[PDB]
RNA sequence: UCGCUGGCAGUCGGCAGAGCGAGAAAGAGAGUGGCGCGGACGCUACGCCGCGACGAGUAGGAGGGCCGCUGCGGUGAGCCUUGAAGCCUAGGGCGCGGGCCCGGGUGGAGCCGCCGCAGGUGCAGAUCUUGGUGGUAGUAGCAAAUAUUCAAACGAGAACU
RNA sequence: UGCGAGUGCCUAGUGGGCCACUUUUGGUAAGCAGAACUGGCGCUGCGGGAUGAACCGAACGCCGGGUUAAGGCGCCCGAU
RNA sequence: AGGGCGUGAAACCGUUAAGAGGUAAACGGGUGGGGUCCGCGCAGUCCGCCCGGAGGAUUCAACCCGGCGGCCGGUCCGGCC
């Protein structure tokens, strides 16, 4: 119920939103991965541009 | 002849019994720890003549004589041997507690250093 | 009994400052102590101002202290801000100022310094002039935050205009029916 | 923390500090924002004028990139370059005019609000406005058109 | 408790000179001519001190908890098999109270204070959940379908084998 | 005559009431139903009305001394 | 710690001891009496200065030698910021 002067607001939260929430606790471990992939192509790759063409 | 504090003012205690729950002697699930009445039609809470009294801020002790032992102390727990120096200077005025949880061989020390210190010691032959 | 009534017997003012700044507290009880032993009010306003939230102490711009200093009869006299002196981007020549602050931003302090001014801590103030005479006291403008435009007399009532909630202003948002004239009525 | 919050002091008050005449029911109003029309309409009539009802065109396919113009003002012109520039455009009597390129700082339209020093400036903008434009010809100066 | 948004940095000491309460603004003002080596306490200023008035309270609001429970970072050259936690106590006390500290006994391996941090953090009730125990009470009851007695044997023991 | 005032935010609970002197509508009347003004009870203990939500007195921190209010002073039961 | 055996609480029960008992019991305020324990109670405080009397020391003030420290040089010299 409204109240005093407020903001009238839309949650889109009607929907089963807790049985699909992302959450980012491998974050760290996501990076440390992309990295350590990235030094493997570099050096597999030896003389060329790391970044590519 | 043990340790005089260095004044003994009369002391003066507005009440010496304790405030019991209501309704703590009919009930064993009901202990004598003070819980303040909330129900509507409480006589207590009402303060109707006769009931159980309430602990109200009008109770409180002289600040001057407040925390004082019988003797004229105030008590100071002591856990070892280290904070008697502390109480080295407050020699007049406040005595030492050996804590439940020291030895006998630690308490035997702590209590001739406090002799030689002459701070007054109110457990000074506990365990033996 | 006594006919009376105990609603307003309890002062709400602040006491002491509600942060624990150290330095805060360093310069709170040296005012306190000059404005006990002195006579004069100006001390008194200082500490005032110390106790204050940031809110009621806001920022104070280099236009609205030049502006002021350069008003006729208060030359080389010292300024001083219980706030915040900020830069403002907007003004071409900067006189020669004598600034007392609390804290002043980076480009500011350059400012004053190369247009050749002085800038002070309270402490050095207190040094300078216990009585603070000498002295023009500003502040910045207390209803400038953005909060103000919302209060007083509701929105949708005749002859307020009072800024409105609203999640996002555009086409669609609260424009319809208490707005127009076509829609209903007009406010 | 939990520590400082309002649940701990309620504890031994038997209705949590929501009075026992009205008890803390579960919605006695409606969920949300219902009732706007019916039993809210004063609380929306009151906070929220022009709430209800449509106004104005639609436009199907909007496109804020087409209708990006971000705008600057005659206060803040000189500080897109360094003061280095206009210091020395000051000194030099020569009589040349520092051009100042408003879409390199990442603005399209001039809006003039303020007072500008006397100084000639070649504007180089995207749009301008009439009031700007006759405060820079009143300064001394060009207004010059890009695309 | 509130108010006075009162007072106190002046502990200004032999490099000394003890003051700031008293009806009636403002200088214990500066200058120019006419022996014996001495003097209590205090002020964690988030402290201490001094005057006045005031003190009912459900719904509700706010503040303070050196009230209490569990866990983390610091810290106590902390405590403990010469006895920790827990439990019991006509023992001694403190606090208005939440609670807490000692003594005795039982117990046998861990625990606590202070500065911060975090919370599945305090029960008398909900025909609350689970487990346990009373009065009722040695009470109700051991009554549908006719029926048992004598002797012996075994057996520690027989109305019932 | 008395008194320090002005002003801004955020805000919970409440939105079943009841009683009494005087005014008063319906009703035969009601411990009935409905209004006006003020004060109470709800939210409030205390002395008296033997007993009692609202009656009379008087409103409350923990105490010592003194004196009163309303009501009382054969005995219960303090006081002729 | 005696094979469902670590610690062993409360409700409930047995026994021992103490007390009491015709207005169910329990409760608040005020005393009184009796118990259990404690005070380690049972001839009752010390602390400064001075006077007097018996004592006992390597012993005071002053002076000299060495070391350390605190404050200055109206403007000593030298550094550092
Ligand atoms: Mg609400
Ligand atoms: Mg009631
Ligand atoms: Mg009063
Ligand atoms: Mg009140
Ligand atoms: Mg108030
Ligand atoms: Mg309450
Ligand atoms: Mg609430
Ligand atoms: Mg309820
Ligand atoms: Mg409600
Ligand atoms: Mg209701
Ligand atoms: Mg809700
Ligand atoms: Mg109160
Ligand atoms: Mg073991
Ligand atoms: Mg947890
Ligand atoms: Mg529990
Ligand atoms: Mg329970
Ligand atoms: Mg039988
Ligand atoms: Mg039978
Ligand atoms: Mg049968
Ligand atoms: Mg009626
Ligand atoms: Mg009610
Ligand atoms: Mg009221
Ligand atoms: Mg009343
Ligand atoms: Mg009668
Ligand atoms: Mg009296
Ligand atoms: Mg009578
Ligand atoms: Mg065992
Ligand atoms: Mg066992
Ligand atoms: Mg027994
Ligand atoms: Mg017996």
């Amino acid at each position: 119920a409204p109240s005093r002067n407020g903001m009238i607001l839309k949650p889109h939260f009607h929907k089963d939103w807790q049985r699909r929430v992302a959450t980012w606790f491998n974050q760290p471990a996501r990076k440390i991965r992309r990295r350590k992939a990235r030094q493997a192509r570099a050096r597999r790759i030896a003389p060329r541009p790391a970044a590519g063409p | 002849a043990a340790l005089r504090p260095l004044v003994k003012p009369k002391i003066v205690k507005k009440r010496t019994k304790k405030f019991i729950r209501h309704q703590s002697d009919r009930y064993v699930k009901i202990k004598r720890n003070w819980r303040k009445p909330r129900g509507i039609d409480n006589r207590v809470r009402r303060r109707f003549k006769g009931q159980i009294l309430m602990p109200n801020i009008g109770y409180g002790s002289n600040k001057k004589t407040k925390h004082m032992l019988p003797s004229g102390f105030r008590k100071f727990l002591v856990h070892n041997v280290k904070e008697l120096e502390v109480l080295l200077m407050c020699n007049k005025s406040y005595c030492a507690e050996i804590a439940h949880n020291v030895s006998s061989k630690n308490r035997k020390a702590i209590v001739e250093r406090a002799a030689q210190l002459a701070i007054r010691v109110t457990n000074p032959n506990a365990r033996l | 009994g006594v006919d009376i009534r105990h609603n307003k017997d309890r002062k709400v003012r602040r006491k002491e400052p509600k942060s624990q700044d150290i330095y805060l507290r360093l310069l709170v009880k040296l005012y306190r102590f000059l404005a006990r032993r002195t006579n004069s009010t100006f001390n008194q306003v200082v500490l005032k101002r110390l106790f204050m939230s940031r809110t009621n102490r806001p920022p104070l711009s280099l236009s609205r202290m030049i502006r002021k200093m350069k008003l006729p009869g208060r030359e080389n006299k010292t300024a001083v801000v219980v706030g915040t002196v900020t830069d403002d981007v907007r003004v071409q020549e900067v006189p020669k100022l004598k600034v007392c602050a609390l804290r002043v931003t980076s480009r500011a302090r350059s400012r004053i310094l190369k247009a050749g001014g002085k800038i002070l801590t309270f402490d050095q103030l207190a040094l300078d002039s216990p009585k603070g005479r000498g002295t023009v006291l500003l502040s910045g403008p207390r209803k400038g935050r953005e909060v103000y435009r919302h209060f007083g007399k509701a929105p949708g009532t005749p002859h307020s205009h009072t800024k409105p909630y609203v999640r996002s202003k555009g086409r669609k948002f609260e424009r319809a029916r208490g707005r127009r004239a076509s829609r209903g009525y007009k406010n | 923390p939990s520590r400082l919050r309002k649940t701990r002091k309620l504890r031994g008050h038997v209705s949590h500090g929501h009075g026992r005449i009205g008890k803390h029911r579960k919605h006695p109003g409606g969920r949300g924002n219902a009732g706007g029309m019916h039993h809210h309409r004063i609380n929306f009539d009151k906070y929220h004028p022009g709430y209800f009802g449509k106004v104005g065109m639609r436009h199907y396919h909007l496109k804020r990139n087409q209708s990006f113009c971000p705008t600057v003002n005659l206060d803040k012109l000189w500080t897109l370059v360094s003061e280095q520039t206009r210091v020395n455009a000051a000194k030099n009597k020569t009589g040349a005019a520092p051009i100042i390129d408003v879409v390199r700082s990442g603005y399209y339209k001039v809006l003039g609000k303020g007072k500008l020093p006397k100084q000639p400036v070649i504007v180089k903008a995207k749009f301008f406005s009439r009031r700007a434009e006759e405060k820079i010809k009143g300064v001394g100066g060009a207004c010059v058109l890009v695309a």
